[PDB]
């Protein structure tokens, strides 16, 4: 019973990913989400942007090829929901 | 239709309070979505009213059902803190609005 | 706390509304854009403080200081012309602030 | 009266770079909107521009056409709104 849910990769490219969520029912939907992504490593802080909270895909751009990333969406709060954090290897 | 239209924005916005508890802080979409919706419908009339009717009566009946109106509407949609004793204040408040106003 | 905060969304409000007097009609750029801001953060402003104190509460206190601090300063910028009713209806909710908060 | 000191900077033969005083911040206003055309038998264009900005880029124009320019203000109540014309 939280918010978001299903955290999946619809379609994947060596510098890009496009990815989407069920931002749940009318009643849980958010104004804004802020995105996060950054390296699996970890030899590097997290690069974040945010997207309105109506709309539940994003497309993400600028990323090295080969390398397993991690992918977290936020919520315009935090201690009040949950997020999600998935993983992916362009 | 020419109070009716000035009371259908304290009505807008007496809607619109009570749904912004609901927008929580702006971070919920439908209220925080609702909310403005609200008050740019009170903006809307508030001047197409303000044409004809003056102006001490409008902030007058504002306080007045405001007071009343989302008190009693936050009463049923939620409940009540209340952290000073007096309600009476409230319409004493009023009074000295209504008496600045008016008066 | 909380009626510092409804306080300053008061304040908030009327500087917004003065400001709207100045500009035309969404026209006057600078005074334009100072009332787009003083709006948003005073929406934002009772989005916060109305989750403390209770909802009908601060409708009273923001209706009151809001007239009386208009009137308050309308003396200081225009000469306003107004007499004992104003002067003394401002201590009444004034007053009537004292019961409702601390 | 607020829109005022328009005159042409670089003149390119198709395209114009036009310029003026938006007045000065507390008669700064929203926006100055730009309409040109042909000086008419061929339609007239028209665009936008942020009233912080004094400046504004047109381009596409015909070589050796004498055009018009008219800035007006974002309302109305700041003065007439002013024109000249120039030749590329
Ligand atoms: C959006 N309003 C015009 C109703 C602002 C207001 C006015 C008076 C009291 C509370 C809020």
């Amino acid at each position: 019973s939280s918010v978001p849910t299903k955290l999946e990769v619809v379609a994947a490219t060596p510098t890009s990913l496009l990815i989407s969520w069920d931002a749940g029912h009318w009643w849980e939907w958010v104004t804004y989400y802020r995105i996060t992504y950054g390296e699996t490593g970890g030899n590097s802080p997290v690069q974040e942007f945010t997207v309105p909270g109506y709309s539940s895909t994003a497309t993400i751009s600028g990323l090295k090829p080969g390398v397993d990333y991690t992918i977290t969406v936020y919520a315009p709060t935090s201690d009040y929901g949950s997020p999600i954090s998935i993983n992916y290897r362009t | 239709n020419p109070y009716i239209y000035l009371g259908g924005a304290i009505l807008a916005e007496v809607i619109g309070t009570t749904l912004m508890k609901f927008s929580n802080g702006f971070t919920r979409l439908i209220p925080s979505m609702g909310t403005i919706i609200c008050y740019c419908a009170s903006f809307w009339l508030l001047a197409q009213t303000l044409a004809y009717i003056p102006t001490g009566i409008a902030y007058a009946i504002w306080s007045g059902v405001g007071i009343v109106l989302i008190s009693l509407l936050s009463w049923g949609f939620f409940g009540q803190r209340l952290d000073l004793p007096a309600i009476i204040g409230m319409m004493l408040i009023c009074a000295g609005v209504l008496i600045i106003n008016l008066l």
